[PDB]
Formats: structure tokens, sequence, C-alpha cells
């Protein structure tokens, strides 16, 4: 039972994935922390797509070095709340989505906290995060997600646990049933078998990228920067050689020219991944289209959008 | 931003772009744009913000509904960026203004709309112009960008995209037999009475059937009194069709019907007989409001948005559905083919807008020979890839625009066809010129229509066989606006049939 006003709004993506999937969302409040240059991206198309609350979480301030790289927030915004700042922009996006701001960083958080969110989006935080919330998320069945950009390059992440949808085909209507993984079984990978050895040929090597980025953010408490490309691309290169061999991988699967391509957040790859992943919670809060299981890799150089599945 | 190649950088900062529509990519585009470090963007749309499009293009609101969208993109992005260059158009692409000089402005120009026609006019400014063009495309999950620089890859109309199906008059009015043909009724019935008086779009019953043997001065004349017009169409135009008995052979053609006799006995449920006769009598007398600010005789264009519009439509083509035995349907089922609604998300716009300008990078970059076709897919493929990249075509040699000699032959009748229909429906609308120059190949230049005004109107009514074009005629259209001049062989022939004025070998 929508209004008329909202009909009228969502008019053009109710022709798309139905009404009684567009009234799943209306009832869904999502948590998303990390609102940045990807946050950013997410928490736009997902105020747009009718959700009832979305809860923006950031503890870091609006640092100088992103002057147009978020469009959430107005020029002069240095010294505020990144998630404060980013309010005014999200909440007119669609005045029917109370836009909730949170201001504590997201590891002093309880696991109460996260009972009131439908779904969990993760953006620029460390493997212990990640992993951290993934499990407070699977604990309590609630959608986890995460991703993060990286120059050229990105990734996101979905663990649903005992997802079951409705897609179709001739009109009809089918069930089927997909189960993920916890993050942190598909990032530790057993890469020493006659399936593992056979069926790493065909990953994308963005796999690996992954963990050495996410290394680098756990070793140091930031990516790497532009301005300390000097030699942030020496230890890039050197945890590319402490991280593959731990794993038991040639040390050149991934190529050495990848500290050129993964710097900084460029505005279309944040767009292009930000699309993509807020797409997979919208068909996952509203259990329609069948979701992409579980990693999707994006390259922006080579144009290519790979969809990984390395859980088990 | 500043994060980039010094050299890529120093080219985004200086240099100018286009984006041609602010619709849904068009938003998403200007955005990535911005953020990017592209500062002299000119945007150029016509058309108006609706309430219907607030949900994939992020630029509007409520506020804003009834300004244009090109006015208001430019006032949207002023406000997280103040320090950008924007010029806003409010005007059509396809005028004559933004000539061949306007395009050589931009080092690059990125596609926002969604007909063919003005596609095909800015696919053929960009060749003259020799500036690289970026079409995009979306359609509900899926997306789709290429990259267009003339004597490297194949242009927009090097390969013939897919063109609607189009039904003739004897099957729309004498035999329709699905409910998209009550639709185009229920259109051509909105603009015979309330719109410009079509030809092609006569909704009484057609005498010359080959299965066989004015409506709007009677409409100006019977005043659009609801209550009359009804018991003509629906009941005498049918009895008109009981006149012709050998159609009804077949099939059943009951059953007219009679304002008395059924009167009396969310958008999505399907209303009953009695309901669609009083909705139709309101769009009258609700159109009759909208008609009568206008003067002059001017006419009303259609909007599926439009809910008088609609709701004639709506009624008129349900009525007509039931007359002919078939199962009426819904308003809500009925928008999606009377308007031709495509339906869009924001995120299918997000992410097609990101990747044209990431293609656009490598432009900007002298990286042409890395630039690829990009396929938004909405399931993964077999080799896992969502998005599915692959490379650029060379020219095809054999299209009708970007080769050597262009040489079209059509096919049809010398001693029927006007050169008004030369010019409109042959030149102007197949062809995709905008202001066309035809003249006979003949040693004398004998010219058939002229770009000037009305410098040809005295040749409109005339047949082409008046100016001794024959079998193997060869006619030389010319858009100077374009750049762009096409042969055109003409071929006699008289077994097209009578809904069919003319074809193309190919
Ligand atoms: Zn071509």
């Amino acid at each position: 039972g929508i209004s008329e006003e909202e009909a009228a709004q969502y008019d053009r993506q109710i022709r798309l994935w139905g009404l009684e999937a567009q009234k799943r969302l209306r009832a869904s409040r999502v948590l998303l922390v990390g609102l940045k240059g990807l946050g950013a991206e997410i928490a736009k198309n997902l105020i747009l797509a009718g959700v009832k609350g979305l809860t923006m979480l950031d503890h870091e301030q609006v640092t100088p070095e992103d002057p147009g790289a978020q469009f959430l927030i107005r020029t002069g915004s240095v010294g505020r709340n990144r998630a404060e700042a980013s309010l005014e922009r999200a909440q007119n996006l669609n005045p029917m989505v109370d836009v909730k701001v949170d201001t504590e960083d997201i590891e002093k958080k309880p696991e109460s906290f996260f009972t009131q969110f439908d779904a969990v989006c993760l953006t620029c935080c460390s493997r212990d995060v990640i992993v951290k919330v993934d499990q407070i998320c699977h604990k309590n069945s609630i959608k986890f997600f995460t991703g993060d950009v990286f120059g050229y390059h990105g990734y996101t992440f979905a663990n649903l646990g005992e997802h079951e949808f409705v897609e179709e085909k001739t009109t009809t209507m089918v069930k089927k049933k997909v189960v993920f993984c916890p993050v942190k079984e598909a990032l530790e990978v057993d890469w020493s078998s006659e399936k593992a050895k056979a069926a790493l040929k065909r990953t994308t090597s963005d796999y690996f990228l992954l963990q050495v980025l996410l290394k680098f953010r756990t070793d140091k408490g930031r990516d790497p920067s532009s301005d300390t490309y000097e030699e942030d691309s020496e230890l890039l290169l050197q945890i590319r050689n402490d991280v593959l061999d731990s794993l038991g991988i040639s040390p050149d699967l991934l190529p050495e020219d990848f500290v050129r391509y993964c710097f900084s957040e460029m505005a279309p790859v944040c767009a292009v991944v930000g699309g993509i992943l807020a797409q997979e919670i919208v068909k996952a809060l509203s259990q329609r289209d069948p979701p992409h299981n579980n990693f999707f890799f994006f390259d922006g150089m080579k144009g290519n959008g790979i969809v990984e599945c390395l859980g088990p | 931003s500043r994060g980039l190649p010094r050299e890529l950088a120093e080219a985004v900062a200086g240099g100018r772009v286009l984006v041609v529509g602010a619709g849904g990519i068009g938003c998403e585009l200007l955005k990535n744009l911005v953020l990017t470090g592209f500062s002299h963007i000119d945007l150029i749309d016509l058309d108006t913000i609706d309430v219907s499009n607030l949900n994939r293009q992020f630029l509007f609101q409520k506020k804003h509904v009834g300004r244009s969208k090109a006015q208001v993109a430019k006032e949207s992005v002023l406000q997280f960026y103040p320090k950008a260059n924007i010029v806003a158009y409010h005007d059509s692409i396809m005028n004559p203004d933004y000539n061949v000089e306007f395009f050589r402005q931009f080092i690059l120009v990125m596609n926002a709309l969604d007909n063919r026609a003005a596609r095909n006019h800015v696919n053929r400014m960009c060749l003259a112009a020799d500036v690289p063009l970026i079409e995009s495309g979306t359609a509900g999950y899926l997306g789709q960008v290429t990259t267009i620089k003339k004597g490297v890859t194949e242009c927009y109309e090097c390969h013939p995209k897919p063109t609607q199906r189009t039904f003739p008059g004897c099957t729309i009015r004498n035999t329709p037999s699905e409910p998209i043909h009550c639709i185009v009724w229920a259109k051509y019935l909105f603009n015979q009475l309330f719109g410009e008086e079509d030809a092609d779009q006569e909704v009484s019953p057609d005498r010359a059937d080959p299965e066989a043997a004015s409506t709007k001065e009677w409409a100006k004349s019977t005043g659009y009194d609801p209550v009359k017009l009804f018991t003509k169409l629906f009941k005498d135009d049918i009895r008109y069709l009981l006149t012709m008995d050998k159609l009804w052979r077949k099939r059943k053609p009951p059953v007219p019907l009679d304002w008395a006799e059924v009167q009396s006995q969310k958008d999505q449920q399907v209303l009953d007989v009695k309901s669609y006769a009083r909705l139709f009598s309101k769009s009258i007398e609700t159109l009759r409001v909208h008609l009568a600010e206008k003067g002059d005789g001017a006419e009303l264009i259609w909007d599926k948005d439009d809910p008088s519009a609609m709701d004639f439509v709506t009624s008129a083509a349900n009525l007509r559905m039931h007359i002919f035995s078939m199962n009426m349907k819904s308003r809500f089922d009925i928008k999606s083919m009377a308007g031709n609604i495509i339906p869009a998300i924001a995120t299918t716009n997000a992410v097609i807008a990101g990747l044209i300008v990431l293609e656009g990078l490598k432009i900007l970059s002298g990286k042409i020979d890395q630039c690829r076709t990009i396929f938004l897919n909405k399931q993964p493929n077999p080799r896992k890839k969502l998005l599915v990249p692959c490379a650029l075509d060379p020219p095809n040699p054999n299209c009708y625009v970007c080769a050597s000699k262009p040489e079209v032959t059509v096919r049809l009748n010398v001693h029927k066809v006007t050169v008004l229909t030369l010019q409109d429906k042959i030149v102007k609308e197949k062809f995709a010129m905008v202001a066309p120059d035809v003249q006979i190949e003949d040693g004398k230049g004998t010219i058939l229509i002229s770009s000037e005004e009305g410098e040809t109107e005295a040749n409109n009514h005339k047949k082409l066989s008046e100016f001794g074009i024959r079998n193997g005629s060869r006619l030389q259209a010319d858009d100077f606006l374009q750049d762009y001049t096409l042969l055109i062989n003409i071929l006699h022939s008289e077994d097209l049939g009578k809904d069919v004025e003319f074809e193309v070998v190919g």
C-alpha cells in the first residue's frame, strides 16, 4: 500500500522489478559505513532506490585530500564530520527516506546496534573490521556487503547466508537457493589441491590485489596515497612477495605494474563499483534477482567486470 | 581529480567536452565529469523535468518539476563545485546553429539521448568535425558503451540498429488482432481529434482493403461532445465495417457498442466496459479545456505522462479492445505500450556513466588503441564477466554514412510518389537528414529540394515522373549541416502494395 506520490516517483523502476519487490525495499533500513568516494555513490542510488532509512556512519573527519572526490560535501567543510557534512545533500535526494547519521567509529559498536539494520555495507575498513562485522551480521541473519576503490580497480563482496530469492523465465515465478559464506573463509582460501591449483588459473588477479591492499591497510592506517607513491610502491612490491607466498602461489601471478593503477579514488571507478554494489543490495533486500556470488572485481583499464566465487 | 598523470590531468582541466542530453545518463555523466577534473563542459537538452524522472536523475528534485533539464542541471552542479565553466543549452541538438564548427570546439562528445533520429545527426556531426563520439544507451539492467571516431572505428549507422514494428492501416482498423493494434488506433484517434491531421493515421474503416472489394471536420462540427463522438466511433464505424462482409468469413467481428446500453448495465487493475466509457467522456472534456487555451487551430502534442492525454488513449484503446472481442488490459499495462516506456534505474545509469569517463580518459590520453566496447549484462557470462569488453570494429566499407562515396538504391513507384514524399518520408525520415538538398544527376542539375525555405514548394505536390525521373535516375542528396552527401539510385516498381510507398535494397 504505497501512496500516489511514491507511485509517480518510482514509476520507471516499478516497471523493472515489480511492485512487491519495491514494497519489500520500502520497509528496509541499510547501515553504510565509509561515507567517502565509494560510500557517497552507494548512499546516492540507495536513497533514490526508495529504502525507508539509511544510516551514514563515519568517524574520520573531512580531510583536505578529497576536494571534489565526494559530491555530498559542499566546499569548505574541512574539520566537520564527513557523515554530517553529507546529510543535507543526501536527504534532499528523497524526502521519504529519513537519512540518519552516526559519529562513533564502527569498531566500538555493540552487537545490539546492528540488529536494527536489514543490511550493512562497509567501505574503507581494515580486514579485521570487515571480518568483525560480517561475523556479527551472520550471527543475526543480517545481510553483509563491503567494497573499496583503488585507482582503476575495485571490488565488492556480499554475504547473505541462506538467501532465497525469486527469479522468473518463460510470466512465471521461480524460487531458487543460493548459500553464501562468511568473508573470513573467502579471504583465506586453501590454494593447495588439484581443484585449487586448477581453479587458480581462472581466477582474476584483482583478488590477490585485494589481499595486498588489505594487508597494506592493516600494516598502516591508510591506503597508499599519490603523495607517498615514491616508496609506498616498494612496500606494496614487498607485500605482494610476503603474501602470495604465504598462500603458496607464484609471486608474479599479480603483475608488477599494479602499483600504478590502484592508488587513488577515481570518481568513475566509484560510480561503476557503487552502482554494482548498491544494485546487489537492492536485489538482496527485495529477494528478487540472483545476487553475485560472491566477489565482483572491476578493472577500469581493460574494462573487465569479473564475478568470482572463492568461498570454498 | 588532482591524482592523475600530469599530461592527462592537464588535458582534462583544459579540454572542452560536450554532453548531448540531460536524461538518465546525463545527470550521472555531469557528476563523473566534474569530479574527475573536467571544468569546460557543454550540456544541451530540450526536455523538461517530470516527476517520473527524479528516481534516477538525482540532479533534479520535486522543486524543479516543470523547468528545463539543462538549466536546472547547471544550477545543481554549481553547488558542490562552483568553479565549473558549464554552458547550458535549452535547445535541440538538431538545431542548425550547432554546425560542424560548433562540434569541432570539443575534444570529446558523449551521447545521452534515446531516439535514433537525433543520434544519427550527432553521429554525422562528430564525423564531419572529426571529434570522438562516445555512444551510450541503457535499458533496465543492461547498458552499452562504445567509441566512434572517423577513419578508425565503425560509426553509429555502420550496422542497422533494430527497428520497431510498424503495422499497416489495413491491419490497424480493419483486422486488429493484437491489443497493440487498439493502442495505435487510440494514438491515432487522439491525433485526429485534438492533434495535427495526419494522413496515414485514419481511424475510420478502410474501404480500399485488398482483402475487401473528414473525421476532424466532423469532430469540430460536433463540438467535441463526448456522448455524440462515442456512438459514431464505436458503433457506426463498426457497422460500416459490417458493410464489408469479406473479412468476417475468417474471424469474429462483434460487437458494436452503444452509449445508452453499456453505460447503464492503482492503475494495474483492469476495469469493466462501463468505466472506460466514463473516462472517455471525462478525457474529451478535460482535453477541450487544454484546447480552449490554445488558438488559431493549435494542436496538442500527445504526452505519455499527461494524465488527460493518457486517460483518453487508455479508455479509447480498451473500448475498441472490448469491441473486437479482445480481453481488455490495464492502464498501467498500456502506458508501457503507448509511450514506449523504457524501465530505467539509477544504478544502471551510474555504472554506464562511469564507463563513459573511463573511455574518455583513454581517448584524451591518446590511448584510442585501448578503447573498448563494454557490455553490462544482468548475470555473468561463462567467462564470469559481468562487464564484457571487446575491441572496436573497423569502419564498415558498405555503410551509407561514413563510407567514401555512399550510394543507396530506393525502390518506389515513380508516377505515384510526390517530391514532398521524397523530402520528408525518404530523405529526412528514413535517411535522417536535417536540412537536405537534392538534385538530379543529369548535367543541368535539376533542383528537386532546396535547403532554404520554400524554394521548392512548387515541386512538393509534383510527382517524380514530372521531372524526367525514370528507372535508374540518380539523385544527389546533400545535407551541408551534417557535411554528408548521399547518392540515391531510383528503381521504378509498381508491385509494392498500397500501404508501402518505398523500400531500400538491404
Ligand atoms: Zn558507418
